[PDB]
RNA sequence: GUAUGUCAAAAGGGAAACAGCCCAGAACAAGAGUUAAGGUUCCAAAAUUAUUAUUAAGUGAAAUAAAGAAAGUUUUUAUA
RNA sequence: CAGGCUAAUUUGCGCAAGAGUGUACAAAAUGAGUGCGCGGUUUGGCACCUCGAUGUCGGCUUGACUAAUCCUCAUGGAUGCAGAAACUAUGUAGGGUACGACUGUUCGUCGAUUAAAAAGUUACAUGAGCUGGGUUAAAUACGUCGUGAGACAGUAUGGUU
RNA sequence: GUGCUGAAAGCAUAUAGGCACGAAAUUUACCUUAAGAUAUUUCUUAAAUAUACGUAAGAAAAUAUUACGUUAAUAGGCUUA
């Protein structure tokens, strides 16, 4: 091609602590919406799907959280910052294996 | 930058700073090292001005015609040392023929006024090796300053040409004469490439221009005769320049300086010719401070008309 | 001598050894061999 | 407003600072420990460093426009301090814009035909912004080869005490108690 | 190292004499790292080296012994220089005391050797010049340096003396440049037992 | 073709410069105001800020050239 | 047409591996069918883009740069380096690489010299520098195709640069 | 490409450390233009100096450059060779 999009293939010690941050953040609003309803005996099922197949932000790897499963990579991994509106979609788990 | 590596303001003066004795490397450049790097090729001794007077044939007994050049040596004296810890390098002012004292300016009367010479027509300077090779100040060169077999180079400018072409100039071959050619049989074609070779006229194109009236040096050539009376030295080959052109000799930097008697012979010969060098340049520099303090005070009529 | 990309002892005589390399350069790997004259090697394009 | 109005002469002047580049510096060192194994300021952190001052971005009156700079004379640039091998083979290029006129030299070589100062003021060149106070600001940086230099008299004084000198620091506290004896 | 630990035996005569460490001060340098003259003199010569401060030397004088010791085993820089300095102590003990020698070899039809003086090249008054007929155009003659003794007890043979083992093997290498030994006939000059290997025609 | 978005018709910040990417939707001012993406030695606003390791090649530092080679070096697992 | 993207293909190369040849012996030399690659010269694909073209190129003038080297300089290997010559490879692009005949052209082919008569990029490098060998016509004849007007990457002569 | 010493690694090793040989390439040297610090016991108090004009030229498209201007051989004429 000819169009440069200048997209590095790694991300910098700024970035990572920005995305370790926003898990962190999707952790707590869950964890605030899972203990406001068990105070009143309630459940929600996408909040229990949630808990169930996704981790925190303590219980990820660091490949799992600077990086996604990509077949058409080398070795089946991209970066995460290549995802369309990474900054502000969750994605945390990748097929098993890969 | 400017001119090469340094971003050092042309007006700061941080030589004198930055010594060899307090244990800093011997800097690369500088005068210091401009003068290793030449002490082979620089001549022991001065050379001479002398005047391109034609061109001949010295005819040698048995057979022998070699095409020589006539250069004339006319009143060349010695008007200054250029030494190390003044200037920054070794020479010798040389002067030759005379000026009228009306045509030479005050600033170059006074000048000659310190010394005890006449004015000269021209000066220049003669790079020396070291301290031996300057000589007293008003002391008369005759061509027997060289000797017959003695390879010198002869400096001058050469002949003028005006606005030259490109054939002439530059030895462009030309285009074609008959076979289709449209006014273009003397120009110089094609300038340059096209946009991948910068859409520009690159930096030391050859193009038409002036030429000629340049310094030129002929390296390596004898010395078949020299007559004293005459004032000649006759030197093989041909030199740069018209006839009656003033022209720079002196030893060849890329042969071996001559033998030590020589050198020694020719020095002592200045110390017989004019035994009262140095009483008579004295004499001229005492006299010079009295003339430069009447201007001062503004007396110099009174000793006009002394005696 | 001959320049490989992959250089290998030949013999029991071969030894690997790192030579030219000094403070303006980071050298070539050596395959030098007493025995043998044939197996030396060199690893890298000046 | 008040607090600009006032004398201002003093902010404004040209303060003669001294730094040699042979002598350890704690803070512009990368190794804090142990004490002897603290190393001067290397090169692009001693040019960072000295960039600050020749902008004046030292001084709470700094502005870009104004010309508010200060001197710095760098001694013993000699012994620079480089990490790694960049001395022999860190290179130098140069073009005076005709092809083939390309200039190539090491940082070993442009040290032996103009010091080491050479190769500190191209590194303070470059740090600085790229306008028409650059040559006034690279021009204050005063870098010589040994211990000798013409400003031994125009470095900052405090009670007689050459900053960076061994007892200037006391020198400084002995005249700010004297200050405070007044309303 | 295996070799810096073993005791360095001092024969009778050879006298060993350590120095304070110092500082050479270096303006091109902002730290230099100390040094320990080591002069080492006997009926020979004297020799010395500037080793550097992290060794340590156990001079016993009663058992007239010395040991050489780093500050740190696990640095690279001190393993090495703890072997290497403990290799010169050796070759400096056992040079001054006996002597280092080299012998070369001359093999080729027309190959000789004579020890001659030439004063007009003499760097030192009274230099030794190896003169080689090694079936050149020239003459091949090259000064011994100062401190060395050559000598040729037969004209294929030339003995090489001196207290420096560095400065023997050195210049011996610069008379073998001249010709060095071919695989087909042996024909060069072979230094202190080197041979070669032939061809079978 | 399909799904989603942007541009088109969207300025501003980041991506050295940049229709389409990462942020964010410009009514006008003021503020060391609070933040996003992104950054904090100098150019150039903000850390030469702390902790643990690796690298010695300026590798690398905002666009990963491959298989492969090898007493480069570190760690782990065995091991004499 | 040139520039732009791609690299199937190439008269562009490298590396890895080693069936085999080398009387012997893989790696002096040689290297099947393959794998991993670089690069942008040939023939192509695409179509962001209307412009000096269908041999896209030749000659002349004048260059600049590259290095994968024909000559000159230093050098390792070669039971297959005795010497000489030659082979293979590593450094190195400073200066050279001419002249003529026949071929529309470069493709090419030959003659006789020469230390050698090597290549490529630069919009055929260069026509507001030249040429017109070309890049296109209308005239005419012949050949082939078509019922015909006409057509042809045909052939020959001529044709405001 | 070829060595000496020599360890890490008792050996080996032109590997680290300490020395060295080595090319039509590079650098210097050589030549030219440019640069214009500096030098002179240099000149100048309204000048030193330069220019203009006139005769020219070792210079030449203009410009510039280098001489000369009567205490003068710059150009022309004349005279002799
Ligand atoms: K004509
Ligand atoms: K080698
Ligand atoms: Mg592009
Ligand atoms: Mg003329
Ligand atoms: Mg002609
Ligand atoms: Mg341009
Ligand atoms: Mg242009
Ligand atoms: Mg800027
Ligand atoms: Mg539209
Ligand atoms: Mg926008
Ligand atoms: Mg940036
Ligand atoms: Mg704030
Ligand atoms: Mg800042
Ligand atoms: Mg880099
Ligand atoms: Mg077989
Ligand atoms: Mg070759
Ligand atoms: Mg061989
Ligand atoms: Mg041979
Ligand atoms: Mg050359
Ligand atoms: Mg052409
Ligand atoms: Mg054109
Ligand atoms: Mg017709
Ligand atoms: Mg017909
Ligand atoms: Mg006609
Ligand atoms: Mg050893
Ligand atoms: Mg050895
Ligand atoms: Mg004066
Ligand atoms: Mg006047
Ligand atoms: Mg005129
Ligand atoms: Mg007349
Ligand atoms: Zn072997």
């Amino acid at each position: 091609g000819g169009l440069l999009w200048k997209i590095p293939w790694r991300m910098s010690k700024f970035q990572k602590l920005r995305q370790r941050r926003r898990l962190r953040a999707v952790d707590n609003v869950v964890a605030t919406i899972e203990n406001a309803l068990a105070k009143k005996g309630e459940t929600v099922k996408a909040v229990e799907r949630w808990r169930a197949e996704m981790p925190t932000e303590a219980e990820m790897l660091p490949k799992d959280k600077y990086t996604i499963f990509d077949r058409k990579e080398k070795r089946y991994r991209k970066g995460i910052h290549k995802l369309p509106k990474w900054t502000r979609v969750s994605q945390r788990v990748n097929p098993p294996g890969y | 930058v400017k001119y090469g590596w340094s971003t050092l303001p042309k007006r700061s003066r941080p030589t004198r700073f930055n010594q060899v004795t307090q244990g800093l490397p011997a800097p690369t450049s500088g005068p210091a090292a401009a003068l290793k790097r030449r002490e082979k090729t620089t001549p022991l001794r001065t050379g001479v001005l002398a005047v391109k007077k034609g061109m001949t044939v010295f005819m040698g007994r048995t057979g022998a015609r070699i095409p020589c050049t006539v250069l004339q040596l006319d009143r060349v004296q010695v008007v200054a040392n250029k030494t190390r810890a003044k200037n920054g390098y070794w020479a010798v002012q040389v002067g030759l023929g005379e000026r009228r004292a009306e045509n030479v300016g005050a600033p170059q009367l006074g000048y000659y006024e310190a010394k005890g010479i006449p004015p000269k027509q021209t000066l220049a300077e003669f790079k020396v090796r070291n301290q031996d090779g300057l000589l007293p100040v008003g002391v008369q060169l005759f061509p027997d300053w060289f000797h017959v077999g003695q390879v010198v180079d002869v400096r001058g400018i050469t002949r003028g040409m005006g606005f030259a072409g490109g054939m002439k100039r530059h030895g462009f071959a030309g285009q074609e004469a008959s076979h289709g050619n449209s006014l273009n049989h003397r120009t110089i074609g094609s300038v340059g490439g096209s946009q991948g070779s910068g859409s520009r006229v690159l930096p030391g194109k050859k193009m038409p221009g002036r030429m000629g009236a340049q310094q030129h040096t002929v390296q390596n050539l004898p010395i078949l005769m020299v007559d004293n009376e005459l004032g000649i030295v006759v030197v093989k080959g041909a030199v740069a320049g018209h006839k009656g052109a003033v022209v720079k000799v002196q030893d060849a930097v890329k042969k071996a300086p001559p033998p030590e008697e020589f050198v020694e012979a020719t020095k002592q010969l200045l110390n017989e010719r004019f035994p009262d060098a140095e009483e008579k340049l004295q004499a001229a520099r005492k006299l010079h401070l009295e003339l430069k303090e009447a201007r001062r005070q503004g007396l110099i009529d009174s000793l006009i008309k002394n005696g | 001598m001959k320049v490989h990309s992959a250089i290998k002892k030949r013999c029991e005589h071969c030894k690997v050894v790192r030579r030219k390399a000094n403070k303006r350069q980071n050298g070539y790997l050596y395959i030098i061999c007493p025995a043998n004259p044939r197996h030396k090697q060199r690893q890298g394009y000046r | 407003m008040s607090q600009t109005v006032g004398a201002t002469r003093l902010a404004y002047s040209r303060v003669w600072h001294h730094i040699s580049a042979v002598t350890p510096h704690p803070t512009l060192s990368t190794i804090k420990a142990p004490s002897e194994a603290i190393t001067p300021p290397s090169l692009g952190r001693l040019a960072s460093r000295i960039a600050t001052i020749l902008m004046g971005k030292h001084k709470p009156i700094w502005d870009p426009s104004t010309d508010c700079g200060d001197y710095v004379v760098v001694t013993n640039c000699a012994g620079l301090y480089t990490t790694g091998h960049k001395k022999w083979r860190k290179t130098y290029y140069r073009h005076n814009t005709r092809p083939g006129s390309l200039q190539a030299i090491t940082m070993d070589a442009l040290m032996e035909k103009h010091g080491g100062a050479e190769v500190l003021r191209k590194a303070v060149s470059g740090m600085l912004p790229k306008n028409r106070l650059r040559d006034k600001r690279l021009a204050r940086l005063k870098a010589f080869e040994g211990d000798a230099h013409p400003y031994k008299e125009n470095l900052v004084r405090f009670g007689g005490k050459v900053v960076g000198a061994p007892g200037w620091e006391e020198a400084v506290k002995a005249i700010r108690e004297a200050d405070m004896e007044r309303l | 190292s295996k070799l810096g630990r073993t005791p360095l035996s001092i024969p009778p005569g050879v006298e060993i004499t350590i120095g304070e460490p110092f500082v050479k001060r270096d303006m091109t340098q902002w730290k230099q790292q100390p040094k320990r003259k080591i002069t080492v003199q006997g009926p020979l010569g004297q020799l010395e080296m500037d080793i550097p401060d992290f060794i340590k030397i156990d001079h016993d004088a009663e058992a007239r012994r010395a040991t050489l010791s780093v500050a740190n085993r696990d640095e690279k820089e001190q393993r090495e220089m703890w072997g290497t300095t403990w290799a010169y102590l050796n070759r400096f003990i056992m040079g001054v005391s006996e002597g280092h020698t080299a012998v070369l070899r001359l093999v080729g039809i027309g190959y000789r050797a004579t020890i001659d003086t030439r004063p007009e090249k003499e760097e030192y008054p009274g230099q030794q010049f190896v003169c080689l007929k090694l079936g050149f155009s020239h003459p091949v003659e090259m000064g011994v340096p100062k401190g060395m003794k050559a000598s040729t007890p037969q004209p294929t043979r030339i003995l090489l003396e001196g207290i420096n083992r560095e400065q023997v093997m050195t210049f011996a290498a610069d008379i073998r440049r001249w010709r060095v030994p071919e695989p087909y006939k042996g024909k060069g000059i072979f230094v202190n037992g080197e041979t070669i290997k032939l061809k079978q025609k």
